[PDB]
């Protein structure tokens, strides 16, 4: 079975730029799913809706929109853009994967969805469309866990 | 090569007379005294140290070497000083906390 | 035993200066105040051999000991620092600054006049005796001044002096008891030696370049 | 930004420089032809050079035609390309007065020398600080040698030979045990050590001296040798030497002076120098802001090394409380040996009552337990014995002479005779306080009044140091508050805090399961106390 | 706003020792600069309305002009212009305990206003301090606590700051002596400590201290009383 | 009870609370009386305010051996949540991972130095690569970074094919004068000399060297020439300025030589590297590796930037 | 890294360590060992050590 973690995978569009996401997996098989468009257009893809603001997740988190841009890398991007449990059920074997992915100090026994964790996420995202970055293979096995 | 007391800024003076002894008000100062122990002390002002019946050997904060002081030094600690004080007999000693100047 | 005894005689006459400083004024200055201090700090160089062999410059730092001055930083940094005080002043009259100095002062303070309100403002800003420097910072490359309590200089944060002034009392009583703010304007308009801190500037460009490197087109 | 202020920056930042790629024909070839394209007929001449020059016939023929020799073609290859610096020309500002005097730090560390002679060496110190006019030196020059004083240097010369005479094996010795290998910089030994060089001692920050160079370092610098067993450094970094090289050059003779003399033990370079002759001032940009030195294998604590190299000390994360506005301190470290010896000597004294047949024909001031004890095999942990809790019991073996017996069986018959008096009249016997809790006591009461002292004169220190502006705090002990990033420590200010959507998860970590469940265990019913109250106001109020 | 206030003595005949040229101008300039600038400063603010002790231990830009009038003004009543040489009453007594004897503490305040370096007053105070941090009280509390100590300050400086009580000051300023006389200043220290300090305000300043510290004790017996009833 | 106490985080309380519910009486034993009213002791450590704290407070037994009498005096102490002291005259007495071992130098006792000099012998670890720490210029403004030169990067190339301390200035009596300027650059002369004075050719005085002894006698052979003294043996000489030195360099400094490139006949040079250090007789290249990018193709990193084994450098793409 | 000629100063993006080639040219490596330093470290490690 895939082992829970982000994956960033990318898929180009009919017309444009290459489109970039960035999935999250958990134990119970969430996926709280991060886009971007042609702009930088952080949108998760959780609701059926259009898009959703990243900025209005990062602020629930508990951001107070100034630490926030304070601690992500490439922080213009961010500022110029202007069910619970279970997502955030991440297995210890999740957290490893996220902090391998994304350089992280987590201790492995917070083994839950972080807001910093997903400032990284997308951090990373936004740096995939510049070329700093490398999609992952949902083939490889260290991708997979076995049971 | 060089003694610790010139690395750590340690100014001992050792056998001093009685005429130095006279001076400063070194009478005058307040007495400690200990046994065996180990005291590790923060030095936030300067200290002059007459060392009257006992031997203490001080190591700096992770020091792997020792300053020794016998009963005839006038010992004075260098503010920010962190370091060990260990104590294997009865050491008594006169103690005076002076400012910047004397 | 004895180092550094000799007393800096002045760049120029004791009473060269007599129209604006009495000679007895320097006469004092230097023949009580600077001889107290050498004899003192010879003294003090007998008893320790470490810090006998040491340059004046290395001495003061060395003594300083960051923030917990020695016994010996005194004598030494006031020995230097009248010295400087000495040369940094010339027989004759100087209001403006030279070409090298100018362009600096432009790029830094804006303007001449911004910097000489700026220095007279901080030499009758500071509060009982001490020094106020004009100095060109190695990190930063740029012109600053400085206001030090007593006996501090600033070669104790690696900055070189271009030129000084003694603010402690015993400077200006005697000529003029209690108005600080003549004897600065006196000191900025006719007791100033801009061509010594023209050449000071020279002599610190091999230690920090003010300047811009040629950067090749390929 | 454009491409002059983008190669303006990676010059001044990043190190960049045009240096020159000496390529082999194949790479030229490959470099001129892919411009071009892929399988396309080459038109451009550089190209078409290139691939006839692939064959080293056709360079041959080139050669010849040239008429340079093959030595003079292969060095061709390696000549620097581009706009060549004009040559620069030296410039003395005035007549160069100088004298001989003595190095002031001549005495060696731990070599004994005469003291008459010592003052008369060092009177020279005093002399160097007499003016001279310097434009009226030629009116008084004398062409008439051998009337000179020199007698101070002369001396100086003299107890200066005697050390080295004395100390040049010895030297060689300890360079040969803390120096595997030479590096400009270090000591010459072996074959390259001719007799008549001059010792570290003999040169001073000052003097005016002449070597030629002898190694030219891309980072470090360029190396003169000014006759010496340690060679020369002067300050040279990475960037510069792309128009310095065309100023200085291996084999030519220069003019230096020496800006400061160190240890060769703690710095790699024991003197550094500037250039006096050649002036390349204008050229250098990059700067050392501390000497080189040598982290060596018997250096173990980092902050003695700081501060032998004179370096600023370890960083450290920056508390946020005030030293001047905290509790006191009256624990004394003495106190625990005193209650472990008193508890020792009651107990002791406690049991030799229930065997009075022991204590009998045995003196209480003399006493032994036993011969081999020894307080380090008294060490131990043991947790086999648990009765609620298990953890590791710490044993403590007071010495038999450690204890003062004849003072406790004293103190003992007094208070079993006021005891079984109290219990003639009726009442329990109570005793305060015993003779080694007072002593305790007093301990700490001297150890609270030493950190009154301290505090004291603290408080005046601050304001001292602060009416004349000087720092409180070390300079930089405590530097950076929040400047090093990506540190866990759950603040909830990098977002390292569990999410606040409501944190009912508490399985995982902080689980305050346990702790519920032996209060339970303890007291079933969590009634609402009716006198809640602390131990020590609880305390008082027994006594009061 | 505070105004300059006149010393006990006549200003231009008081003592032979201290030239009047020089009295004027040292008293006239400087407590003339401090009270107007410290007027000045204090106008239109809370500060405004209270005594200088409450100024100097709130302060700031407005504590060094008002110590250095505070300090100025106690220099002038520390002196008159006669009685010099010997102290008496419970001042020997308190100098004798501690000191040892009358000579030790002039020479004590001699090599403590000499040693200086630079602008200062040297200061002798009676010690009746009470810290705010942790463990200030004393367990068995007795005589010899309070002390008589001869400290020496900075510029601007005065022992008011650390809750000592001042008794006794000599002004190691240049403006002192630097104009009187060639700037030699074991001289003037000498010359203070000989024909111009006055003993009897300093018995009536310690009487203050001692009653200050008793009302400050009787204080704590009425906070521990109210504590047991 | 003592004197003078000092304060502890950790704190004790007492809670005595009523046994049964109110207006419900349970059943009474007839053995065993019931409890009206009980008592208990609680530890609960400070909380500040700001930030609630949590006691984490351990039990163990301590035992003073006295003749084989154990003291069953259990100490309990509270861990603070501080891992370090704020400072060393309040840090606690014991910090170590294990009390009876020694090795440490603090837990080595000073009168017996004998754990000191154990700990001592031991020798130090190999982390360090044994080589030069060479900073980044480019990371110099940000988070630094830091390469290390050593034995396996650096080679030495082979064999390709008086001196003294003159003397020390004396102060100048003329200061104003550009005197203390032992010499002047040709580009920053202008800056500070205005060349009014050295307008004519040669103004400037020529090198001269002006002994003076202990009397203050200016003294040289020649009146005024540039003869020298050497300080040892006390005789003159002369420098030799021009030095008779005709030397050609086949090498410049930081030239990037690929291999095959043949500086002679005799020896090719090799490596791929850049000349880092130019001695009399011997050339010391930092050896690198050279790749042949193509127009179009991408460099993922700038100039001073670090790349790891296994890191992208060139993206091409190649048309199928 | 190191680029000597015909490699772009300036990133192809505002933000990234993209850079364009307009002619051919090679990248030399220079080799070494890139350590990880703390900001203590920095204090006491400089350069040329
Ligand atoms: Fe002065
Ligand atoms: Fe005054």
């Amino acid at each position: 079975l895939q082992s829970p973690g982000i994956y960033y995978r990318s898929e180009l569009d009919h017309n444009g730029i290459s489109v970039y996401t960035g999935t999250i997996i958990s134990d119970w098989g969430g996926r709280s799913e991060l886009e971007i468009d042609r702009k930088a257009r952080i949108w998760a893809r959780v609701s059926r809706k259009q898009k959703i603001s990243i900025l209005v997740l990062s602020s629930a988190m508990g951001l107070n929109l100034r630490e926030i841009l304070e601690n992500v890398c490439y922080p213009e991007i961010f500022l110029s853009f202007l069910f619970f449990q279970q997502r955030c059920e991440l297995g210890r074997i999740g957290r490893r994967n996220m902090n391998r992915r994304l350089n992280l100090d987590i201790p492995q026994n917070n083994t839950f969805l972080l807001p910093r964790d997903i400032l990284a996420a997308a951090d990373h995202l936004i740096g995939l469309k510049f070329g700093m970055g490398a999609l992952d293979d949902m083939n490889h096995l260290k991708n997979k866990r076995i049971r | 090569e060089k003694p610790l007391e010139e690395l750590y800024n340690v100014r001992v003076e050792r056998n001093v007379t009685k005429d130095r002894l006279m001076e400063l008000g070194v009478p005058r100062w307040s007495m400690w005294k200990t046994g065996k122990c180990k005291l590790p002390w923060d030095w936030h002002v300067d200290q002059l140290v007459y060392i009257e019946e006992g031997e203490v050997r001080v190591v700096p904060e992770g020091s792997q070497r020792f300053m020794q002081f016998v009963a005839g030094d006038l010992v004075r600690y260098p503010k920010w000083f962190e370091a060990d004080l260990y104590f294997n007999d009865f050491y008594q000693e006169r103690y005076s906390f002076r400012a910047y100047g004397d | 035993v004895f180092a550094y005894y000799g007393l800096k005689t002045p760049p120029y006459k004791l009473d060269a200066l007599e129209p604006y400083m009495s000679q007895k004024m320097l006469e004092v200055h230097w023949g009580e105040h600077h001889r107290s201090y050498v004899e003192a700090l010879n003294k003090q160089l007998e008893k320790n051999d470490i810090l006998y062999g040491c340059t004046m410059e290395e001495l003061i730092k060395v003594t300083y000991n960051n923030g917990n001055p020695l016994p010996e930083f005194s004598d030494a940094a006031q020995v230097w620092n009248h010295d400087f005080f000495w040369e940094s002043m010339q027989p004759g009259g100087g209001d403006m600054p030279k070409l090298g100095l100018l362009q600096q002062i432009e790029k830094d303070f804006g303007s001449f006049t911004n910097f000489r309100e700026k220095f007279t403002e901080a030499a009758l800003a500071l509060f009982g005796s001490g020094w106020i420097w004009l100095v060109l910072k190695r990190e930063e490359k740029r012109l600053a001044i400085v206001k030090t309590s007593n006996a501090v200089n600033p070669l104790v944060w690696n900055d070189i002096p271009l030129i000084g002034l003694d603010l402690w009392e015993h400077a200006y009583y005697l000529d003029y008891k209690n108005d600080k703010a003549k004897y600065v304007n006196v000191f900025m308009n006719h007791l100033v030696s801009w061509d010594a801190a023209l050449g000071r500037m020279a002599r610190a460009q091999a230690f920090v370049n003010l300047g811009e490197p040629k950067i090749p087109v390929a | 930004e454009s491409e002059e202020e983008a190669r303006r920056k990676n010059w001044v930042d990043r190190g960049w420089a045009p240096w020159e790629e000496i390529l082999s024909p194949e790479a030229n070839f490959a470099r001129k032809s892919l411009n071009e394209g892929e399988e396309v007929a080459l038109q451009s001449p550089e190209a078409i050079e290139a691939f006839k020059m692939l064959s080293p016939n056709y360079r041959k023929k080139k050669i010849s035609d040239m008429g340079i020799t093959e030595d003079e073609y292969y060095a061709k290859q390696f000549e620097i390309k581009g706009e060549i610096p004009e040559p620069l020309s030296t410039m003395w500002a005035g007549p160069l007065v100088v004298r001989h005097v003595p190095p002031r730090d001549w005495p060696p560390r731990g070599w004994e020398v005469d003291k008459k002679e010592l003052e008369f060496i060092r009177e020279t110190h005093k002399l160097q600080s007499v003016r001279v006019d310097y434009d009226k030196v030629e009116e008084m020059v004398k062409m008439e040698t051998d009337d000179m004083g020199l007698d101070r240097y002369k001396m100086f010369l003299k107890q200066y030979n005697e050390w080295v005479a004395a100390n040049k094996d010895r030297l060689e010795k300890e360079s040969y045990k803390y120096d595997q290998d030479y590096y400009p910089g270090r000591r010459k030994r072996g074959k390259d050590y001719q007799d008549g060089m001059y010792e570290l001692p003999f040169y001073y920050p000052g003097q005016i001296c002449a070597g030629k160079v002898t190694a030219i370092h891309l980072y470090q610098g360029a190396f003169v040798d000014i006759g010496g067993v340690h060679d020369g450094w002067v300050p040279i970094k990475r960037n510069d030497w792309y128009w310095i090289r065309h100023h200085i050059k291996v084999g030519m003779h220069v003019i230096v002076e020496i800006l400061a003399k160190r240890d060769p033990y703690r710095f790699r370079f024991p003197i550094e120098m500037r250039f006096i002759d050649p002036n390349i001032d204008h050229l250098i940009f990059n700067r050392f802001d501390f000497a080189p030195i040598f982290h060596r294998d018997e250096d173990t604590n980092l902050d003695e090394l700081r501060r032998d190299c004179g370096r600023q000390p370890l960083p450290r994360k920056d508390p946020g409380v005030k030293v001047e506005e905290e509790p006191l301190l009256s624990n004394h470290p003495y106190v625990d040996k005193l209650w472990q010896i008193h508890n020792a000597e009651q107990m002791i004294l406690d049991d030799m009552e229930a065997n009075p047949v022991k204590y009998k024909g045995k003196n209480l001031t003399e006493l032994t337990d036993d011969e081999d004890f020894d307080e380090e095999n008294r060490i131990e942990y043991s947790k086999a014995y648990y009765k609620k809790a298990l953890l590791p019991k710490m044993i403590t073996k007071v010495s038999v002479k450690e204890l003062d017996l004849e003072a406790a069986f004293a103190e003992r018959q007094h208070h079993n005779k006021l005891r079984m008096e109290a219990q003639e009249r009726g009442e329990v016997y109570k005793i305060p306080k015993l003779r080694r809790n007072i002593e305790m006591d007093e301990y700490d009461f001297i150890h609270w009044r030493r950190s009154l002292e301290e505090r004291e004169a603290m408080l005046r220190d601050i304001s001292c140091r602060r009416a004349l502006g000087l720092p409180l705090e070390e300079p930089g002990r405590y530097v950076d508050p929040s400047a090093f990033g990506k540190d866990q420590y759950d603040p909830d200010s990098p977002l390292y805090r569990y999410d606040y959507w409501g944190e009912p998860k508490n399985s995982e970590k902080s689980k305050q399961e346990r702790m519920t469940d032996v209060h339970n265990k303890s007291i079933v019913g969590k009634g609402t106390v009716w006198y809640e109250m602390a131990y020590e106001d609880a305390v008082k109020e027994r006594m009061q | 706003k505070f105004e300059l206030m006149p010393p006990p003595y006549p200003m231009n005949a008081l003592e032979p020792h201290m030239s009047h040229t020089t009295f004027e101008y040292h008293w006239g300039k400087h407590h003339r600069a401090y009270v107007d600038n410290l007027n000045k400063q204090i106008d239109g603010t809370e500060l405004d309305g209270m005594t200088l002790e409450d100024i100097i231990l709130i302060t700031l830009p407005p504590f060094n002009n008002a110590a250095q009038a505070w300090n100025h003004q106690f220099f002038w009543e520390s002196m008159k212009p006669s009685g010099g040489g010997k102290p008496s009453g419970e001042l020997l007594q308190l100098i004798n305990r501690d000191f040892g004897s009358f000579e030790a503490f002039v020479k004590e305040f001699k090599a403590a206003a000499a040693t200086q370096f630079g602008s200062g007053w040297a200061w002798l105070a009676y010690k009746a301090n009470r810290l705010n941090v942790g463990n200030t009280s004393n367990p068995h509390p007795t005589d010899e606590d309070k002390k008589l100590v001869v400290v020496k300050t900075p510029n601007a400086v005065n022992p008011l700051v650390w809750d000592y009580s001042p008794l006794l000051t000599i002004d190691v300023w240049e403006h002192a002596y630097y104009l009187d006389f060639r700037n030699r200043r074991p001289d003037y220290i000498s010359i203070f400590m000989e024909k111009l300090v006055s003993w009897e305000a300093v018995s009536s300043r310690l009487e203050v201290a001692k009653a200050k510290a008793a009302e400050r004790e009787e204080e704590e017996e009425r906070k521990k009383r109210e504590k047991e009833e | 009870p003592d004197p003078l106490q000092e304060r502890d985080n950790v704190q004790l309380r007492i809670v005595n609370y009523i046994l049964y519910g109110n207006g419900k009486p349970i059943r009474g034993i007839s053995d065993t009386s019931i409890q009206l009213v009980r008592t208990c002791l609680v530890l609960n450590w400070n909380q500040d305010k700001k930030s609630s704290s949590c006691e984490e407070a351990r039990a163990s037994f301590v035992e003073i051996r006295t003749n084989g009498l154990i003291r069953h005096f259990l100490r309990i102490n509270l861990v603070k949540s501080p891992i370090s002291y704020i400072g060393k005259r309040n840090d606690p007495s014991g910090s170590g991972l294990l009390s009876d071992n020694g090795s440490d130098c603090t837990n080595i006792n000073p009168f017996s130095s004998i754990y000191s000099y154990s700990k001592a012998k031991i020798q130090q670890s190999i982390n360090q690569p044994q080589g030069t720490i060479h900073t980044l210029l480019n990371r110099n403004k940000e988070c630094q970074s830091l390469i290390i030169l050593s034995a396996a990067n650096c080679s030495r190339m082979g064999p390709f094919k008086s001196l003294g301390p003159l003397g020390t200035s004396l102060p100048i009596e003329n200061f104003y004068s550009s005197y203390h300027l032992i010499t002047h650059n040709q580009i920053l002369v202008t800056n500070y000399l205005q060349l009014d004075n050295l307008k004519q050719t040669f103004q400037v005085i020529k090198f001269k060297y002006y002994l003076m002894d202990e009397n203050g006698k200016i003294f040289n052979p020649d009146p005024c020439r540039n003869i020298i003294l050497n300080p040892f043996n006390l005789n003159w000489y002369f420098l030799h300025h021009n030095y008779c030195e005709e030397t050609s360099k086949i090498i410049s400094l930081g030239q990037f030589i690929c291999e095959n490139v043949c500086i002679a006949k005799n020896g090719p040079p090799l490596k791929s590297g850049q000349v880092i250090l130019v001695q009399v007789d011997s050339i010391v290249i930092r050896s690198a590796k050279p790749y042949l990018a193509t127009p179009g193709a991408t460099v993922h990193g700038h100039y001073g930037e670090t790349l790891y084994e296994g890191d992208t450098l060139v993206t091409f793409i190649y048309e199928k | 890294m190191h680029w000597s000629t015909d490699v772009y100063h300036a990133p192809e993006f505002t933000y990234g360590n993209v850079h364009l080639l307009p002619k051919t040219s090679h990248l030399w490596i220079l080799l070494g060992r890139p350590c990880r330093s703390s900001l203590v470290y920095l204090s006491i490690h400089k350069d040329q050590d």
